[PDB]
RNA sequence: AAUAUUUAAAAUCAAAUAUAUAUAUAUUUGUUAAUAGAUAAUAUACGGAUCUUAAUAAUAAGAAUUAUUUAAUUCCUUGGAAUAUUAUAUUUUAAAAUAUAAAUACUGAAUAUCUAAAUAUUAUUAUUAUAAUAAUAAUAAUAUGGUAAUAGAACAUUUAAUGAUAAUAUAUAUUAGUUAUUAAUUAAUAUAUGUAUUAAUUAAAUAGAGAA
RNA sequence: AGGUAAAUAAUCUAAAGGGAAACAGCCCAGAUUAAGAUAUAAAGUUCCUAAUAAAUAAUAAGUGAAAUAAAUAUUAAAAU
RNA sequence: AGUAUGAAAAUGAUUAUUUUAUAAGCAAUCAUGAAUAUAUUAUAUUAUAUUAAUGAUGUACCUUUUGUAUAAUGGGUCAGC
């Protein structure tokens, strides 16, 4: 006899389609407070448009609060980066947008030495056997 | 043998005896270009691999067959058998008619302590699983042997409950595969 | 002597083997300086790169240290080279007027080929 | 080159290297690349070249790098990201000048999207 | 299974075996139906490696993907015990 | 993925003989080479962190080849903390006291890695100065190797 | 065999390299070992285990010491060629024949390269807006251990000048994220406050404490 | 004399890393931040401990095996 | 030595999680099992956090010195100055 056990599947995002890790992205300014210099810079000068040209699959909201700049991007995975851009000239602020808009979502994280690949696959050679080796141990 | 490719083991460049678990060697090894046999170091338990399942449960029209790499190592003449019932060993008997099957439910209805299942099998010359298959007891010689079995298992202590419930739990992880 | 400077007073087989092929590389250099000038002077004269590479009558080169260094007398190559002068300094104040090449400070870089005749 | 049975194999493995530096995978494998990538963007898709060894349960094929039309695989590039950010302190042992030796690694996550006998 | 198709009478028997008589043994037992191996089956005690060996050839049978290249497998109905 | 799959064949403490009257290896090699099975390097699925080295039975002991004049000169030390205690033994003495397994064990236990495994890895190490033995079943074995050895002597040693 | 020296490649011979060259000349290399002598006080002390091999009998061990060497062995001129070896496959009758491969010994640093990131300078670009400029980004190169010391650039804290805003806010604290991160920011939670001498630029300092 | 006085070079001083059992000064080599595929240095490759196989001689003393102890004696071995 | 407020620390007791009664040294770092907790995208073969299985590396800090793990100087801890 046999029965089932209750089990889902696990979405690899790559192979079928590529779904776009970064959704969304808000850029955030203050009319007052001079922190806000370069953002404001950045919102006025047609570069925003040209990015947004560019990536069609991102919506970039803009917003005014009272507080330093801000780039909140968000991800597929639910997770949320956010950026303070005080201070920071026009090119600068491009250049963390464009590091975000890299980023798969994902929290940081160390890695050992040379863990590279992660797979959900079982070996497709097996696991070793000493019974099943091919030289025998002595 | 279909394919004649020259046969490798998983080769180290430094000793395999003492240095099995570097990978560094394996990656220095280089070997000439072209097709090889790596034969898996590894059983075929947990494996739905194509080189694994035998040609009797793949397809006739599978290409698979011809192909040699289901490989049969070991050889059935040199296995000892195990755990293998005495009907497989000397083979199955189909001898006892509706009358003796009739007489064999009478007698375990009767009196299933003087007549056993056992006892019925020396008598018949058949499988204790047959007597059971043909016969039930009666229920109150059932829900005794039940009763008598809870009492067993209250006789225990709290650690011989979990050694039993562990061993339930491998049991139930040996069919999963 | 307190202090323990643990230096062993003769060489491992490795280590030998390693300064045999310190000693064997630097007799090449110098065969490539030797070669280069000589390729040079061909193709001065008028001869092409691999005409010069050709060329029977090898040019000898005119500088002093080069040409003490090509005189195996001064400058001896490695398989010209006694087993001792590999393996072994003079060293007036050591008995046996001998002492390890490796307790010679910088013998890595340091070369010294040539004992005197008798010691 | 008899490549046959590799081709009937359903599981298959693959060990290409991007700069001499070797990823075993499978399809579906995700790999975790030390560095950033400047040639891709984010979205496209790295046709790997330089593929060693190409291999079922019981064989392999082995090139260098295999013959580009035997095979395919796609890799897809799913993420520039970095390592998480660490400082170790270096300093000497009656010194109070203690540098903080920052480090923030830059990690390009690729994932396995094609990878069979052509 | 092996009665609803052309196979024989599938046994199980002891191929490999090491530490008997410990904590931990290995006994390797192979589902022989004739001098085919059907199911291969490792296990801590002979019953359990049985059991394994009876599993991973019921995987085999049932986990069995033809080829895209093959003609349409149709399968005969699941083994009804 | 490599990883991926059943490992507790990979992970299983195998029996391994080994009939010193057989073996023409010296002590301290047949030592060194006993220390790696018991440590498990010979094994590829082996990590420093974790203890995953094999049984080793030793039979027939007594006929251990020893060089030079050891037998009768090597000494081994001992010491309670105790000044004026130091006990020094010859390796002759220490057989008479307990055997050549004894001595084995010793260079065993020398080779092994100085950590909180190294008791349990001597402890797989199973001496016997004879031939006869209780670890006699449970050596690994293959159905293949039975043609090679005779009909009843096999039912013997099942019944011992 | 006996007596007596020497323990040597200077001479001598042999072998190799270089100049005219089947020879001459010049240069380079090659000449013992063991034991005893032997030696103190917490405890054996090569770092420790232990290391000198053995037919029958192993698909298998045989210095892990000393000396001269090699990277399978032999000729020719790093290289090729031949020779057997080892492993594998094929064919034939556990052997023979054919062929493919391995011969690049390996480990090893925070050395060098590759792979990416940062700053600085030199030389070329690109993009965006002393434009012979600035910011950002490419490529090639060089540089980036540091006590005493010198030089340059920042941040936290507190006060003064200027100064939107607001309980959907601000401040402080805790926890978990984010930004190459002494700092700030996001969210949640808590307590306060109808609210920042707030962002920013300047001016200044009782301006930063594991060391008295 | 791990002494003292100066001469030349190097290192330490102010230099982390590998080796020398442990090690300011010896043998390699100079840490901007990582990564760990390739070349490696000094030093190593039975196990502890990352890595090895050979050749020709000699030793039998555990001599020796990373800190070489002398005159002299005995026993051999070559050459004259 | 004002008045309110006060999850500032040192410090004590208690509870929870986790490890620990064959193991030896600045008590950390890196590797790496296991157990627990949290997680309104754990879809999981998931992610973070906590925790002296086991393995490896690791001679407090300052001062003063040619040179200090030094059995040289100085510090009981934390808060304010
Ligand atoms: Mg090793
Ligand atoms: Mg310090
Ligand atoms: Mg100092
Ligand atoms: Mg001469
Ligand atoms: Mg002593
Ligand atoms: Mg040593
Ligand atoms: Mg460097
Ligand atoms: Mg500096
Ligand atoms: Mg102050
Ligand atoms: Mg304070
Ligand atoms: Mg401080
Ligand atoms: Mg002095
Ligand atoms: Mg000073
Ligand atoms: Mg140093
Ligand atoms: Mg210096
Ligand atoms: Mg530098
Ligand atoms: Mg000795
Ligand atoms: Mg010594
Ligand atoms: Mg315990
Ligand atoms: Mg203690
Ligand atoms: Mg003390
Ligand atoms: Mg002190
Ligand atoms: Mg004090």
């Amino acid at each position: 006899v046999v029965k089932a056990i209750a089990r889902n599947s696990i979405g690899r995002n790559g192979v079928g389609a590529f779904v776009f890790p970064c959704r969304k992205i808000t850029l955030q300014f203050c009319n007052w407070g001079g922190s806000s210099e370069g953002m404001r810079k950045f919102l006025t000068s047609k570069r925003l448009d040209k990015w947004g040209q560019e990536f069609p699959w991102i919506q970039f909201e803009v917003m005014r609060k009272s507080g330093h700049p801000l780039l909140r991007a968000e991800y597929t995975n639910g997770r949320e980066k956010v950026i303070c851009v005080r201070n920071l000239n026009i090119d600068n602020v491009e250049n963390k947008l464009k590091l975000l808009k890299d980023s798969d979502g994902d929290i940081l994280r160390r890695r050992t030495k040379n863990d590279n690949v992660e797979s959900l696959n079982s070996s497709v050679r097996g696991i070793w056997s000493p019974l099943h080796a091919a030289k025998r141990h002595r | 043998k279909q394919f004649g490719f020259p046969k490798t083991q998983v080769t180290t460049i430094y000793n395999k005896t003492k240095s099995a678990s570097n990978y560094k060697g394996y990656l220095k090894h280089r070997d000439a270009p072209g097709m090889y046999y790596q034969p898996s170091e590894s059983i075929a338990t947990g494996s739905v691999n194509s080189e694994t399942i035998p040609r009797s449960f793949m397809a006739a029209s599978d290409p698979r067959r011809g192909l040699d790499m289901p490989v049969q190592s070991t050889k059935a003449k040199q296995c000892p058998n195990v755990l293998v019932g005495k009907s497989t060993v000397n083979g199955k008997t189909y001898h006892l008619g509706p009358q003796e099957i009739d007489e064999i439910r009478k007698l375990r209805l009767d009196n299933p302590q003087k007549y056993t299942r056992k006892f019925l099998a020396a008598k018949y010359g058949i499988s204790p699983l047959f007597v059971s298959m043909v016969s039930k007891p009666s229920e109150q010689h059932v829900q005794i042997m039940e009763s008598r079995l809870q009492e067993i298992q209250s006789r225990w202590k709290e650690k011989r409950r979990i050694a039993r419930e562990d061993r339930k739990r491998r049991k139930l992880l040996w069919y999963q595969a | 002597g307190g202090l323990l400077w643990k230096i062993p007073w003769r060489m491992s087989t490795h280590q030998k083997t390693r300064q045999r092929e310190r000693l064997r590389n630097v007799d090449q250099v110098i065969k490539q300086l030797t070669l280069g000038l000589h390729v040079q002077r061909c193709q001065d004269k008028g001869l092409t790169y691999q005409e010069a590479m050709e060329s029977k009558k090898k040019y000898k080169p005119r500088s002093k240290s080069l040409r003490l260094l090509n005189k195996p007398s001064v400058f001896p190559k490695e398989n010209q080279m006694s087993s001792k002068d590999k393996y072994w300094t003079f060293d007036k104040k050591a008995v046996g007027y001998r002492k390890g090449i490796h307790k010679v400070p910088k013998w890595t870089k340091i070369s010294i080929r040539k004992a005197p005749k008798f010691f | 080159t008899d490549t046959t049975p590799l081709k009937l194999s359903n599981e298959l493995y693959a060990i290409f290297k991007i700069h001499n530096r070797p990823y075993l995978v499978t399809e579906g494998d995700r790999v975790i690349l030390p560095f950033k990538l400047k040639q891709a963007e984010v979205g496209d898709i790295l046709n790997m070249t330089d593929v060693t060894t190409l291999g079922s349960r019981n064989y392999k094929l082995v090139g260098h790098p295999i013959n580009t039309s035997l095979y395919t695989l796609k890799a897809t590039v799913v993420g520039k990201t970095k390592r998480a950010f660490q400082t170790r302190e270096v300093t000497k042992r009656r010194n109070r000048r203690v540098r903080h030796a920052k480090s923030k690694g830059d990690l390009t996550i690729l994932r396995i999207s094609e990878l069979s006998m052509n | 299974l092996c009665r609803r198709e052309g196979l024989e009478k599938p046994v199980s028997k002891l191929v490999a075996e090491s530490g008997r008589l410990s904590k931990s043994p290995v006994f390797i037992v192979h589902v022989f139906s004739g001098e085919e191996t059907l199911g291969e089956g490792y296990g801590s005690s002979l019953k359990e490696a049985k059991a394994r060996a009876a599993t991973d050839a019921l995987m085999k049978w049932y986990c069995y993907e033809p080829l895209a290249q093959q003609e349409p497998v149709i399968d005969p109905g699941t083994v009804v015990v | 993925s490599q990883k991926i799959g059943h490992s507790g064949l990979a992970f299983a403490r195998l029996w391994h003989h080994v009939d010193v009257a057989r073996d023409k290896r010296t002590l301290g090699r047949l030592a060194s080479a006993i220390a790696i099975t018991l440590i498990g390097r010979h094994k590829p699925v082996y990590h420093p962190s974790q203890d995953c080295g094999d049984y080793v039975v030793v039979t027939n002991c007594q006929k251990i080849r020893v060089t030079g004049k050891k037998f009768e000169q090597k000494t081994y030390w001992s010491h309670s903390g105790r000044p004026g205690q130091l006990k020094l033994q010859t390796m002759n003495k220490v057989v008479a006291d307990k055997g050549f397994g004894e001595i084995l064990k010793k260079a065993v236990s020398g080779m092994l890695p100085k950590n909180k495994l190294r008791k349990q890895r001597l402890d797989r190490l199973k001496v016997f100065d004879g031939s006869e033995n209780p670890y006699k079943q449970n050596i690994t074995a293959f159905a293949h190797e039975q043609s090679s050895i005779p009909e009843p002597l096999k039912e013997s040693i099942f019944n011992q």
